[PDB]
């Protein structure tokens, strides 16, 4: 299984309003995704920490798993998650993590400064750790920080897709890949794609061979791809729908149902999930005694 | 003597509480009389157990009982007194009632009748 | 002449000499009802290895005559055995009847909310509730299904039938998911189910109502993504 989570939306600000080009491009990428192999696509969305966060519950994602991915996914067979990198530089007065955190996914950050880095660690529950490959590293990541907050939790992040955009791009990406990669102790790393076209797609080998050419092992990655990349999905799959990884709202079926899984089997309207009567205390015993299922 | 303000706005979190300590106890009560009606003391010490962690629930949230519950329920060992040892009165005392622990429940009673409890007096009490 | 001494930095000195050398009646039972529960659940045990033994000399599949043979031919053993069809409506009826009334479960579905739902489920204790090892590290430990006699802080503790067997369940929660079943009164039209961890919650009941969860490092639920 192989989870790709950072292809980025074509809106920056609330403001604008995305065209149909880029919505059918984006179902072209999709079926791209789709045609070599792949298994999770979680799909990102950029805001800005000095924006002004609208007052709605249904209006903060423009995402719409539903009425057209929903339909891209019985012709696909593959699944969606609505994630937001938080760009923050400041400590401003915008905090609004209580409702952009339960209305998405996945939580994530994009930090710039000294100080914004260290309370992104510190206090606010995100998921993932995005630096600006495109641009340079603020200061300095050091050894001891970022090991106690993947042993707290949260993994960094590599997004080989950015190298593919320039020329000049490339030095500073491999600049920055090389010090994250020596300062986190190979442990949190999670690859993804932040291509916003189909013409910059790559298959596994491909990116296995990215990854050994950059500096870290190739069985390593592999084991980032299966273990590191499908556990920070649950982290925070469990944490907006469930309660703060404590009782879950999913149905725990044989091998059909999970909560990474089974996303359309469970009601998205708020938290529940509509399931027939499997569990009979009347007639029931053991698992290997039973005779009608 | 003072401001006279009367709330019906029930926290969530207290009633939350209250109807986990209620179902424990309907619980252990139901536990110890389908068990009484039928035979001989099977699993006594079992509902017991769920008293004694109602009675530590009470130590969390702070909340207290209508002295109904805690004269049902014993102080040491906390077992429900449904089914006592002996109960005895005027032997040169008030009245005793013994229990299998060992533990014992008495009260004044020889003294005075028409006494009443705080929460059993006319008005102190508002239902629901 | 090597520095590596085997013998001299361990089996002779004073401090390592301390390490391993080179060269080499029914008052007594409910003082306490933790211990007391404790016998219960062995003698439990005890009594259906019993049980079991008298029912493979009684050469009989069925358990409805095989509690018959045991009331004629064993009295004192048939006094401590559980009753599971006894079981069942004592303790069913009354948690779906408080689950209906805590959660606000009616007739009325569509002005549900889910957060403080699971807040008041992270409230409520689950003594007396029925519960199913859905997936788990062991794979014998899966399809088990139980009711809650008691919590402990991390193993769990149920009740399941075969065709014989009444043996007490004790199942580990570190690294096991459960689920459970909360009906709705129309017949087989809608019903919610739910799901728990139990390495997740490692405390005591009396810790549960107090305790306000927090994040984990959670790495080590790999097997929930694995099987
Ligand atoms: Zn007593």
């Amino acid at each position: 299984m192989l989870v790709d989570l950072n292809v980025p939306w074509p809106q920056n600000s609330y403001a604008d309003k995305v065209t149909s080009q880029a919505v059918n491009n984006l179902i072209k990428t999709l079926s791209t995704l789709h045609m070599l192999g792949y298994t999770h696509i979680a799909i990102n969305f950029t805001v800005n920490h000095s924006e002004k966060f609208p007052n709605d519950v249904k209006l903060l994602n423009p995402i719409d798993i539903k009425r057209r991915f929903g339909e891209l996914m019985d012709r696909t067979g593959l699944k969606l998650y609505s994630r937001i990198t938080l760009i923050i530089d400041d400590p401003s007065k915008g905090q609004s993590l209580s409702k952009i955190s339960q209305a998405f996914d996945i939580v994530a950050a994009l930090p710039i400064s000294e100080k914004g880095l260290t309370l992104s660690t510190t206090n606010l529950d995100i998921d993932l750790l995005t630096f600006q490959y495109g641009s340079r590293l603020p200061t300095f990541l050091k050894h001891k920080s970022i090991c106690s907050c993947v042993n707290r939790g949260v993994k960094l992040e590599i997004v080989y897709g950015y190298a593919l955009r320039d020329v000049q791009a490339r030095r500073q990406f491999v600049s920055n890949v090389r010090s994250v990669i020596r300062s986190s102790r190979s442990r949190g790393i999670v690859i993804g794609s932040g291509a916003m076209s189909p013409l910059e797609c790559r298959n596994i080998l491909g990116v296995t061979s990215l990854i050994k050419n950059l500096g870290l092992p190739s069985d390593r990655c592999s084991k980032a791809m299966g273990d590191l990349a499908s556990l920070v999905l649950l982290n925070g799959r469990l944490r907006n729908k469930s309660h703060k990884q404590t009782i879950v709202t999913g149905g725990g079926s044989g091998n059909g149902d999970d909560v990474v899984n089974d996303v359309q089997g469970i009601d998205d309207v708020q938290t529940i999930k509509v399931v027939k009567r499997s569990m009979d205390a009347e007639q029931l015993g053991h698992a290997s005694k039973r005779h009608k299922p | 003597n003072g401001t006279l303000l009367v709330p019906p706005p029930r926290t969530i979190a207290n009633q939350d509480h209250f109807h986990r300590l209620n179902y424990l106890y309907q619980i252990s009560a139901y536990q110890t009389r389908a068990r009484q009606k039928a035979r001989t003391d099977a699993h006594t010490p079992l509902a017991r157990n769920y008293i004694k962690s109602m009675d530590l629930i009470s130590k969390k949230t702070k909340t207290s009982l209508l002295p109904t519950i805690k004269r049902t329920i014993c102080k040491k060992c906390h077992r429900l007194l449904w089914t006592p040892k002996k109960l005895e009165i005027t032997s040169d005392g008030a009245l005793s009632v013994m229990c299998g622990c060992g533990t014992v429940k008495r009260f004044n009673i020889g003294a005075d009748p028409n006494y009443r409890t705080y929460s059993e007096r006319e008005g102190n009490l508002l239902n629901s | 002449m090597d520095r590596t001494q085997t013998f001299i930095k361990d089996c002779l000195f004073t401090k390592c000499l301390e390490d391993p050398e080179k060269p080499f009646d029914y008052q007594r039972i409910n003082k306490n009802s933790k211990i007391a529960l404790r016998e219960y659940i062995n003698n439990c045990k005890k009594n259906t290895k019993k049980c079991l033994k008298l029912a493979y000399e009684n050469k009989i599949t069925d358990k409805e005559d095989l509690l018959h043979y045991i009331e004629e031919k064993h009295p004192t053993i048939y006094e401590s055995l559980p009753q599971y069809v006894d079981f069942v409506p004592m303790y069913k009826e009354l948690w779906i009847n408080y689950i209906k009334e805590l959660l606000n479960i009616t007739k009325n579905l569509k002005t549900f909310n889910g957060s403080l739902a699971l807040l008041k489920l992270s409230m409520a204790d689950y003594n007396g509730a029925l519960l199913r090892v859905t997936k788990s590290k062991n794979k014998t430990l899966i399809g088990l299904q139980g009711i809650v006699i008691w919590d402990s802080q991390k193993f769990f503790i149920m009740i399941v039938k075969g065709n014989i067997i009444d043996e007490i369940k004790c199942i580990p929660k570190k690294g096991t998911v459960f689920q459970f079943e909360i009906p709705i009164s129309d017949d087989d039209d809608s019903a919610l189910r739910y799901s728990i961890l139990g390495d997740r919650f490692k405390y005591r009941s009396v810790d549960r109502a107090g305790r306000k969860f927090k994040s984990r490092r959670c790495d080590d639920m790999l097997y929930y993504i694995q099987n």
